[PDB]
């Protein structure tokens, strides 16, 4: 769930597995804001949540233009 | 500045075909990325740092890009308002869009004129 | 956007600084299937779309029992 | 077993309200990681395998957890709902899960009488 900098370059294959399995590892860092992996499944599964979503609320702003525009 | 990926205008127009109507199941990936090919070119030749002109660029450039047979003024028109979104614009929707964006998809209306009614409406 | 886990272990302070900034690296193994790394900022957000999702077709399922809840 | 998490629960307690009703802003986390805190308990005190029972702790733990003012007996529901849809359960509404609910906030209810009623309604 949450690892070292360190940790995750000595033992970055173990990662995988836990990554492949399910999980969702943060990376933190003694500097800035931190990392997560995550599989790429998931990973995209929440990326397209996210756009469909933006797609929603541009699409409720623009409904009325939207709907005349199919007229046009 | 940040930009629409050409799998994102694909995914736009696919979820405005479901919503408001048209046929399905016939966006061309080579069109969305020579509309996005385009878009990019443009901003890069002529040094465009005016993110309402950008946002015109989007508008024709999709609206005359023909990614299917259907929807293509309102993919052209959320793509542009998306950009401007996504950029930190505030947007809404206003009486002359409609207009807009079928004289821009005519060519009656220019990239300019586009984006001076942008920065008009959404410009300080 | 796409490395090997080899060159993450090398590069792994570049790769951050990278995710940072914006991008979203995926990384890759033969054989294996793929990892995602991204700012925890982005990944959390994406995860929310996610949850809103989840939520509002579980509340359109149990739409009509929600609302008689309200009244008692 | 997939579980519910303390900001996912403040969170579909805080939806609920927005789309239904209900004061707002009023969330505490501390009722909400106290409440999963309890089934986690539970589940392991007693080795709770079976996912109604589990899904029965959810919903009387909630409705008598008071994590905000109001709505807390459709949070009950609806986490109750989501679990089992979680673990792969196949859930719907039905005309007993109002008075369900009720049953388990006034004490009316047992636990193992809840996981009973869902047993029956969502088992195979
Ligand atoms: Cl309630």
């Amino acid at each position: 769930q949450s690892i070292n900098f360190r940790t995750a370059r000595g033992n970055l294959s173990e990662v995988m597995n836990n990554v492949e399995a399910g999980e969702e590892v943060e990376i933190t860092r003694r500097g800035r804001e931190p990392a997560v992996i995550a599989s790429k499944a998931t990973f995209e599964a929440y990326k397209k949540a996210a756009l469909d979503a933006e797609f929603a609320s541009l699409f409720d702003t623009l409904d009325s233009t939207n709907k005349e525009l199919v007229n046009r | 500045m940040r930009h629409i990926s050409p799998e994102e205008l694909i995914a736009l127009h696919d979820a405005n075909i479901s919503r408001y109507g048209g046929l399905p199941g016939m966006s061309d990936p080579g069109r969305a990325e020579a509309i996005i090919g385009r878009v990019q070119a443009r901003v890069a030749y002529e040094e465009i740092t005016d993110l309402f002109e950008v946002s015109a660029t989007y508008l024709v450039a999709t609206a005359r890009g023909h990614i299917s047979n259907d929807a293509n003024k309102r993919t052209a028109l959320n793509s542009a308002l998306l950009f401007l979104r996504r950029n930190g614009v505030q947007v809404f929707d206003s009486p002359e869009l409609a207009d807009l964006t079928v004289g821009a998809a005519t060519g009656e209306i220019s990239v300019s004129s586009v984006a001076d009614t942008l920065r008009r409406l959404y410009g300080s």
